[PDB]
């Protein structure tokens, strides 16, 4: 019932805490460095 | 008196150089150039650190910011009784005379000068911030 | 008696603490010859310990389960049960001394304020005047009431500085 | 011409100024209007330079202020000798030094404080001292409280002389500036007279009193039956019996037959097996050599004859192709600026005090000093702290000179000018070195902590896991140890047992043994490098940027001690050279706190300990090597485990250390109020309090004011160091006295 | 030149230092100080922000319930 | 801190079954430091040691993690901007004078944190270490003892 | 840029103008005080916010007031 597989953490933990942070940091840094038209 | 023209090929005081000189800002944004006349060769203190010898007659130096130029302006006037003048120079060749703006040092009242940022009231007559709220941006009752 | 406490005079823990304290002092008194100055000193501390445990019990102090004297601070319980020398009387003793210091200091500041250089009389103390006020401070309580009743103790708000508001 | 030049009756001796507070200042003499005046009076009392622009007047004030200090020190020494003669167990300790604990402070029986009079032994009750005076007096050959009482009286006669000299050389015959500017003459007398004569005289006392008296003490002779020092000084037959060469008199000295005096002038090295201290015969031949060396050194500078050197000539001669003008201008700077002299003197004197701590512990010079762990730990820590404070002071006075005495007209293209011209290169490079050390020193501890917590001990830096051995220090130790047989043939033994070899045991306790150096030692030596490099970074930066920076170009006009230049330029808080000294103090405290903790744990873990049948049991059982590689290891096995003595001292004689331990934690936390706050808040709070005083007509004429920004910073750092150092002091003394 | 962030304060957007990044994050929820802020817009922004806070709280509770039901005992 | 210390110590003694310890040791500050902090910290600081680690290892690591953040706050709280601004200016010179490194440049001119910002960053570091340190000590002492 | 303002309480001491280390102020002819001169702030764009002018101002309360505002390369006194 609404139970994720055993590999969930082996994949979710890597993605959330490493991959997603990198993606977020990349887009955020770009926006701040972007200058108003 | 007329606005002076900066001669960029003026002799510079004798100095071996330092690590407190101009940075990339001088080539991209702007730099400042102080000029003065010396009646005798006198060693003086570089606001950027180090001793330097002013040359007889014309002298020219370049600083990264206006405060450094005015700092040297203070030493030359107070200690050597000289009368220096400085300018802001842009990377496109444009030169802007800065001090003394009217040829008369600011502390000496001069005609023609029009008052700016003056309030015909005492600070205790400023309005309460609630009155200047929701204006175009964050402002102070003093600005109104 | 009060709060379920027990007289130190009837507490067994109070008695055990006194024995424990005297046994430490005695274990040390042994390593020394009888007339040796060290021995005389340990004996005088043992006598002072015996007098303290006896004097505290005689004063009718109450002791908790820890066997240590507890002080009753309620004016009602202290007066009705004989425990006023613990907090009540001490309170009026301190209040008299503390008001004494305050009233004398206030009298000094007021006296030096009418001089040529009050600031000078604060760094260099006018000893004669200071001694005079120090002796006249015994009747401060009555003087403070007489000032409170003449309206001379406080300052008028109109004469006191404040921020813009 | 070097000559005595003075002014007669320069200043009148009256109490007129005593009754006029702030008379020395043009701003303070006007009297107080606010409370700031009181602080300013005390803060500017000994700043003669700011008092007057006359160098001669400043020099005369400095000279007399030094005589006042010398008089203070003499009273302090007389008190120590007096307390040793009237309030101590020295005579009993002389008979039984391995069991009786030194004590020279007795407390009066009041409010129950007599508990502090512990059972030190010898039929005596008092506070156990750790100054090492008992061992010093035994080394000097003192055997009676009469000798301690006589020296105490002498010290007071000397203190009275010092205070007289101070009054005389300021009010009666004040030396002129030319007199003080005789640097060549001053160095010749201080090297030849003060140092060489002082060492020669001490050799006289040691050879005629310290050596025979201590030889008899070590032979087991009772202190009562030992010949009095004069009996040995007036009889050669007694000295001849103890040392056969004395039968020949001083003939061998003038005939160059020095070898005959081999029985009292020796090069044994190592330690006396009976006492655990250096051989006095070795200390005698040493001070004799020091005396000769310094007597020669004091004949190098030119005075009133052509022979000798000119310090100005030597300096002007040392110039190279990479340093422009070179040492030109330094002679003028070091003969007209006291702050310049104080900067160099404080730097060397502090570095020296730190060197004394290491040398005195490894080569214990006094009898029965090595096995007195309380005294050993106290001495090392005390001299280490004195050194660190003096080093920070060196930085402050270097900045004071750069701000007040530096003149560019006298420093063009010289070493000083060229240093200021590449200051950004110096600070930026030092900045990187500090960051590299930090990560590669403290990062290793974090790695170990994480690996241990993650249950991966094999991935840690340890003598069993990954190893970081200090090979260079291990090679030097081996070289110094084997020195006696090859590079130092005459020496019987190596200078110290730390290098290696057999251990020396006195009273069943280890006096000294070899000290092994492994990964944990390598890690803590790099923490020291980091902490020192960073402290230098702050102090150096404060001195090089004292006159100006890219942020502030007229810092020199603002002065040495100023709060800031306003919130402009983003914020210019703490830009003054004084503020750099304020920050340097915290890092100096952090560095030395780590240094003394390292010494205590290493000594308690690998050196100190009872020697039993077939085996030495150390105090902490050698847990430094496997417990000092993690922060958790330090917090648990050092702070938490060794705090048991101070936390359990209540009800005993060490109860005072427990009270001071809490009181010190308090003072330290109280400093944070001043260090984290600003005067703007306090001034307003005072305004509302002043209102209550105004309402009851009890407001003071001297207006109450919040402390100045600089005073707020000075009060905070003072209470921080006081609290922190006192806390370690209570922890160290309670721990060592209990498990000594 | 004028950077895009923060869009609520041209002043900060015209700051050429790293302070712009810190202050843009520090003054994002101070609506009253935002450029061109009106009382009505102030209330509407807060109302929407309050729905956002509620959304986060309920997801936090759902997350807690899920991990207990999936990894606990 | 004082209120939570009081609550925890009174409950630890009640849970252990000897309220007398609090009743006799809470009347002096040495009692609080030795009978509450020092005594109840043994198992926590032994979460990981040269002999191995236990389930309390995360709390031992966190306890020290909080001490580090708390002390890092002291730097932003005691040291002020002026000193740092002058240090950064030297680094800006170093980067522009370093070959190859000067090829890459910054879009935002590096500056020291502001005065108000530094007070906030210091208070945050101070507050985070305060909470993390006590939370690590509280859970470890109660769980390990019971 | 920081906001610098002069108030009618100005006595024309010129101290603020002499204290300013960036030439943000000057003296202009006036008729409100005996000195017949009043301080003016025509170059506030060069102001850094040192507040030296306010420290030099002797009037109670200050006649010259500085309000820290938008930060620029000049306002931050950056030589880079
Ligand atoms: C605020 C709610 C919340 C929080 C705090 C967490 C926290 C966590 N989740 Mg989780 N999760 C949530 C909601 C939440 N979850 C919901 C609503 C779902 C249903 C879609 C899931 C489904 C989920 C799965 C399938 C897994 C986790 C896992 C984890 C852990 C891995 C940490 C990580 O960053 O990797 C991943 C983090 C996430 C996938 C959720 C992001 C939540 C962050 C902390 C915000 C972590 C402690 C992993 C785990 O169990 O590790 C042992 C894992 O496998 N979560
Ligand atoms: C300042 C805080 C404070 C507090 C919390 C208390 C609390 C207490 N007082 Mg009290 N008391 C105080 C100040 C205070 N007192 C002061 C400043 C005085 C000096 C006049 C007294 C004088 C006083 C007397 C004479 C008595 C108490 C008594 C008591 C206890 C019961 C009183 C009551 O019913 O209500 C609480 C009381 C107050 C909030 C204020 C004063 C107490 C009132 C005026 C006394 C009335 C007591 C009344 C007879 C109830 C008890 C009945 C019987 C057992 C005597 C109670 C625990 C009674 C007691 O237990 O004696 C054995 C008692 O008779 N107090
Ligand atoms: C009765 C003897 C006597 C008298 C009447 C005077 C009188 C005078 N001296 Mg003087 N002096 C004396 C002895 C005396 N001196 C001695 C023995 C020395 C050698 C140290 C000096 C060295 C000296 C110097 C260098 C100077 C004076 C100066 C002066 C004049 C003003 C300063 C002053 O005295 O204010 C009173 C000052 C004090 C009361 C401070 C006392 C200082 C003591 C020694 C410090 C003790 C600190 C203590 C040991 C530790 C405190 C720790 C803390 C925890 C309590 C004044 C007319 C000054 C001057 O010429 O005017 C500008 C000057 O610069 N004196
Ligand atoms: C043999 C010559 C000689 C000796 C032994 C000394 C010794 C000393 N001088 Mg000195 N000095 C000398 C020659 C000498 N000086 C000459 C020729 C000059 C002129 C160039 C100076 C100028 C000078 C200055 C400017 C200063 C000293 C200072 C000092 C003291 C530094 C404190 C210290 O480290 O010692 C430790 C202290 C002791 C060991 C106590 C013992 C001291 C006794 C009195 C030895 C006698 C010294 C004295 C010069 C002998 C003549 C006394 C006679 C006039 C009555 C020290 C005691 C400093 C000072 O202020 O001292 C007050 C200092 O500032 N001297
Ligand atoms: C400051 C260092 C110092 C001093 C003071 C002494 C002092 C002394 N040593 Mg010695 N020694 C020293 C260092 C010193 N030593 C060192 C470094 C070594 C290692 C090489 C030695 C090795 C050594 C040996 C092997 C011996 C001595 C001996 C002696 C004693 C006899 C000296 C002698 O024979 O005639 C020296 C000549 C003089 C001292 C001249 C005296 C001039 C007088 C005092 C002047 C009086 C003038 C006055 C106006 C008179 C009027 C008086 C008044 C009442 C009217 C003597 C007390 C001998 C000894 O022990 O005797 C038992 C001896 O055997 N020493
Ligand atoms: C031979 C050593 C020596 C000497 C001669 C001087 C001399 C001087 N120093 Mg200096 N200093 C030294 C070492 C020395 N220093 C060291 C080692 C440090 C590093 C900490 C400093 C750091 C330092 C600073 C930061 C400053 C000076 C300043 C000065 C000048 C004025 C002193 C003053 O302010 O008077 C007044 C002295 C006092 C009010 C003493 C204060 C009380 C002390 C600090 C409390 C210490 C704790 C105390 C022991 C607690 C006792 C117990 C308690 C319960 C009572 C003066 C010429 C000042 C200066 O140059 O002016 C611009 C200045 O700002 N020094
Ligand atoms: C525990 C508190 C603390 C800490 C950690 C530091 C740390 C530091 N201080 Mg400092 N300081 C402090 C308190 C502290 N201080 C206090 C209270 C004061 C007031 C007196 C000062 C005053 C002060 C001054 C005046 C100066 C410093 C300087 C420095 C730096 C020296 C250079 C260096 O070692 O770089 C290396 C960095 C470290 C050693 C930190 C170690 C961190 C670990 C090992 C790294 C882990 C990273 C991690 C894996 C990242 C991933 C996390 C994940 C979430 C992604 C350094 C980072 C100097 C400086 O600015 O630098 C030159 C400087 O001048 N401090
Ligand atoms: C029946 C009509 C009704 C109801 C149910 C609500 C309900 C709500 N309105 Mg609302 N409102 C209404 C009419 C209503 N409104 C009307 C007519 C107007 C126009 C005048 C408004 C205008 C309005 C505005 C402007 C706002 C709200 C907001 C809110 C939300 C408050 C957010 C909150 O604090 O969480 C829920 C609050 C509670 C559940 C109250 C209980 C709190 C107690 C103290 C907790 C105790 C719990 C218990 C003791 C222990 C629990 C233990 C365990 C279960 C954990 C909330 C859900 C705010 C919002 O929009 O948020 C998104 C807000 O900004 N309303
Ligand atoms: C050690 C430095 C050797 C270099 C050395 O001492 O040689 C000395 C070198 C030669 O000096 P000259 O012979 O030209 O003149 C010296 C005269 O002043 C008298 O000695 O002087 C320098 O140019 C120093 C170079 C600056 C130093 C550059 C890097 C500094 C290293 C920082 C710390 C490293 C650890
Ligand atoms: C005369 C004097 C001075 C005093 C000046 C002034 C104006 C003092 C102001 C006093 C004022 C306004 C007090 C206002 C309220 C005081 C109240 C309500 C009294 C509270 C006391 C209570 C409830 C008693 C508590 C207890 C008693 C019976 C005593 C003890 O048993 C302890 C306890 C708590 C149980 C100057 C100048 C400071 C200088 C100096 C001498
Ligand atoms: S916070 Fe204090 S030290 Fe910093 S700029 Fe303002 S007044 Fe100066
Ligand atoms: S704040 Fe500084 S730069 Fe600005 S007007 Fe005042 S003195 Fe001039
Ligand atoms: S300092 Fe004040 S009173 Fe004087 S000219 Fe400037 S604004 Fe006017």
């Amino acid at each position: 019932p609404f139970v994720p597989p055993s590999w969930a953490p082996s994949v979710f933990v890597p993605l959330t805490g490493l991959v997603l942070p990198a993606i977020a940091m990349a887009t955020l840094f770009v926006y701040i460095e972007k200058e108003a038209p | 008196w007329t606005v002076p023209t900066l001669n960029p090929d003026t002799p510079s005081p004798i100095f071996g150089g330092s690590t407190g000189g101009l940075l990339r800002k001088a080539q991209t944004e702007e730099f400042y150039v102080i000029t003065w006349e010396a009646k005798k060769e006198q060693i003086f203190e570089m606001p950027t650190g180090g001793a330097a010898i002013m040359r007889q007659g014309p002298n020219l130096l370049k600083f990264g910011k206006k405060e450094q130029c005015l700092a040297l302006t203070t030493q030359l006037r107070n200690k050597f009784k000289l009368t220096p003048c400085f300018y802001r120079v842009f990377p496109d060749g444009k030169v802007q005379y800065l001090h003394p703006a009217d040829g008369v040092y600011p502390e000496k009242v001069n005609a023609g000068r029009v008052g700016a940022n003056q309030n015909m009231r005492r600070i205790g007559q400023n309005v309460n911030p609630i009155k200047v709220k929701f204006s175009g941006r964050m402002m102070s009752p003093a600005e109104i | 008696d009060i709060a379920g406490l027990t007289p130190c005079s009837e507490s067994k823990a109070y008695a055990k603490l006194e024995k424990k304290e005297l046994k430490t002092l005695e274990k040390r008194l042994k390593q020394y010859e009888a007339d040796s100055a060290p021995a005389v000193a340990l004996k005088a501390t043992m006598e002072r310990t015996k007098a303290r445990f006896a004097n505290y019990a005689k004063a009718g102090l109450l002791c908790g389960n820890d066997g240590l004297p507890h002080l009753i601070a309620d004016p009602g319980l202290a007066l009705k049960y004989g425990h006023a020398g613990e907090v009540f009387i001490p309170t009026f003793g301190f209040l008299y001394v503390a008001g004494y210091i305050g009233y004398v200091g206030r009298q000094y500041l007021i006296a030096v304020k009418g001089e040529a250089k009050p600031t000078d009389k604060e760094i260099i103390i006018d000893v004669p005047l200071a001694t005079k006020l120090a002796w006249q401070g015994a009747g401060w309580p009555l003087a403070a009431v007489q000032e409170l009743q003449r309206g001379t103790l406080l300052e008028k708000e109109e004469n006191i500085t404040v921020s813009p508001r | 011409k070097v000559k005595i030049a003075v002014d007669r009756n320069p200043v009148e001796t009256s109490f007129e100024k005593w009754a006029k507070p702030g008379h020395f200042s043009r701003t303070l003499s006007k009297g107080p209007n606010t409370t700031t005046w009181i602080w300013n009076l005390h803060a500017d009392a000994h700043d003669f330079d700011s008092h007057t622009s006359d160098l001669e007047e400043i020099s005369r004030k400095v000279f007399s202020a030094h005589f006042g200090q010398l008089g203070i020190i003499f009273i302090w020494l007389s008190g120590m000798y007096f307390h040793g003669a009237r309030f101590s167990n020295y005579e009993a300790w002389l008979s039984d030094p391995t069991h009786i604990k030194p004590s020279a402070q007795v407390v009066w029986p009041i409010v129950g404080q007599e508990i502090l009079n512990g059972d030190v032994g010898g039929g005596f009750q008092g506070i156990q001292i750790t100054s090492g005076f008992f061992q010093l007096w035994r080394a000097s050959g003192i055997t009676s409280e009469l000798q301690l009482y006589t020296t105490a009286i002498g010290g007071l006669v000397m203190a009275a002389a010092m205070f007289f000299a101070g009054w005389f050389h300021y009010h009666k015959a004040a030396p002129k500036l030319e007199w003080f500017q005789n640097v060549e003459s001053m160095l010749n007398h201080h090297l030849g007279g003060l140092l060489g004569l002082g060492s020669l005289a001490w050799a006289g006392h040691q050879i005629h009193v310290s050596l025979p008296v201590n030889k008899l003490l070590d032979a087991g002779v009772d202190p009562k039956e030992i010949p009095l020092p004069h009996d040995l000084l007036l009889n050669r037959a007694i000295m001849a019996d103890l040392y056969p060469s004395f039968a020949k008199g001083i003939a061998p000295f003038f005939t160059l037959n020095w070898s005959e005096y081999s029985d009292f002038l020796t090069f044994k090295g190592g330690l006396n097996p009976v006492t655990g201290g250096l051989w006095l015969s070795d200390t005698a031949h040493h001070h004799v050599a020091i005396a000769v060396l310094f007597l020669v050194a004091g004949h190098m500078y030119r005075t009133n004859w052509g022979i000798g050197h000119s310090m100005k000539e030597i300096l002007e001669a040392h110039r190279g192709p990479f340093t422009g003008e070179g040492h030109v201008g330094l002679y003028e700077i070091l003969t007209t600026s006291w702050h310049a002299q104080l900067a160099i003197n404080l730097a060397l004197f502090g570095s020296l005090s730190i060197i004394v701590a290491h040398h005195m512990y490894a080569m214990p010079p006094y009898p029965y000093l090595a096995t007195d762990y309380g005294t050993q730990l106290s001495l090392f820590t005390h001299h280490t702290w004195i050194g660190g404070f003096c080093i920070v002071g060196a930085g402050a006075h270097a900045a004071i000179f750069m701000v007040r005495d530096y003149d560019p007209t006298n420093n063009y293209n010289n070493l000083l000018d060229r240093v200021i011209r590449h200051r950004d290169a110096i600070i930026s490079h030092l900045n990187w070195v500090c960051i590299f050390l930090g990560f590669h020193s403290f990062g290793l501890y974090i790695h170990n902590d994480t690996m241990s917590a993650l249950g991966r001990p094999q991935d840690m830096f340890s003598d069993t896991a990954i190893q970081l051995q200090p090979v260079f220090a291990q090679w030097i130790q081996n070289t110094h140890f084997l020195a006696p047989q090859l590079t130092a043939p005459n020496a019987l033994a190596a200078t110290s047992l730390t290098w290696g070899g057999d251990l020396v045991a006195v009273g069943g306790k280890v006096a000294m043994m070899p000290i092994s150096l492994g990964t944990s030692d390598f890690m803590v030596h790099h923490i020291h490098a980091f902490t020192i490099h960073v402290t230098v970074l702050i102090l150096l930066k404060g001195v090089l940027f004292a006159r100006s920076s890219r942020l502030i170009p007229d810092k020199a006009n603002l002065g040495f001690r100023f709060p800031c230049d306003g919130p402009g330029r983003g914020g210019t808080c703490q830009v003054s050279a004084w503020d750099h000294v304020f920050l340097g103090l915290f890092w100096m405290y952090n560095s030395l706190s780590i240094v003394i903790f390292h010494f205590s744990w290493k000594m308690q873990s690998d050196v100190w300990g009872t020697v039993t049948a077939s085996g030495v049991s150390h105090i902490t059982g050698g847990n430094f090597a496997q417990s000092a590689n993690t922060i958790n290891g330090w917090l648990r096995d050092f702070l938490w485990a060794q705090s048991s003595q101070v936390i359990q001292s209540y009800g005993s004689a060490l109860s005072a250390y427990g009270l001071i331990f809490l009181g010190a934690h308090f003072v330290w936390a109280f400093s944070l109020m001043f260090l984290f706050s600003g005067r703007g808040y306090w001034q307003e709070l005072i305004e509302s309090i002043v209102w209550a005083h105004n309402k009851l007509k009890v407001a003071p004429a001297i207006q109450p004011r919040a402390l100045s920004i600089t005073q707020g910073r000075a009060v905070g750092v003072a209470h921080y160091l006081l609290g922190g150092i006192a806390t370690t002091w209570s922890f160290f003394l309670a721990r060592i006295i209990s498990v000594g | 030149a004028t950077k895009l962030f923060p869009k609520f304060s041209q002043g900060l957007a015209q700051d050429p230092t790293t302070r712009r990044i810190w202050y843009g994050l520090a003054m994002a929820h101070d609506f009253e100080s935002h450029d061109g802020m009106t009382e009505e817009n102030l209330y509407q922004k807060i109302f929407a922000s309050h729905f956002g806070q509620l959304s986060i709280i309920f997801l936090w509770t759902s997350g807690n319930l899920f991990h207990v039901a999936w990894q606990g005992n | 801190g004082w209120v939570t210390f009081y609550w925890h110590w009174k409950h630890l003694t009640l849970w252990q079954g000897n309220v007398a310890q609090f009743d006799e040791s809470s009347t002096y500050l040495m009692g609080w430091l030795r009978d509450y902090l020092w005594l109840n910290s043994s198992q926590l600081i032994n979460g990981y040691n040269p002999f191995g680690m236990n389930s309390l290892s995360v709390w031992a690591w966190t306890f020290l993690f909080g001490h580090l953040i708390y002390a890092t706050g002291f730097m932003f709280l005691i040291s002020w901007r002026g000193y740092w601004q002058e240090l950064i200016e030297t680094l800006v010179w170093a980067h522009e004078k370093t070959p190859l490194a000067n090829l890459v440049y910054w879009k935002d001119k590096p500056v020291a944190l502001s005065i108000v910002q530094a007070r906030l960053v210091g208070l945050a570091h101070f507050s985070v270490g305060y909470i993390f340190t006590y939370a690590a000590f509280l859970i470890a002492s109660t769980s390990g003892r019971f | 840029a920081h906001i610098v303002k002069i108030y009618d309480t100005c006595i024309g001491c010129t101290q603020c103008v002499r204290a300013c280390p960036l030439d943000v102020l000057e003296m202009v002819p006036w008729d409100g005080c005996k000195a017949s001169q009043m301080a003016s702030a025509p170059r506030t764009e060069d102001c850094v916010g040192c507040k030296r002018c306010e420290t030099a101002c002797p009037t109670d309360f200050l006649s010259v007031r500085v309000y820290l505002g938008s930060e620029s390369t000049r306002s931050m006194g950056l030589s880079y």
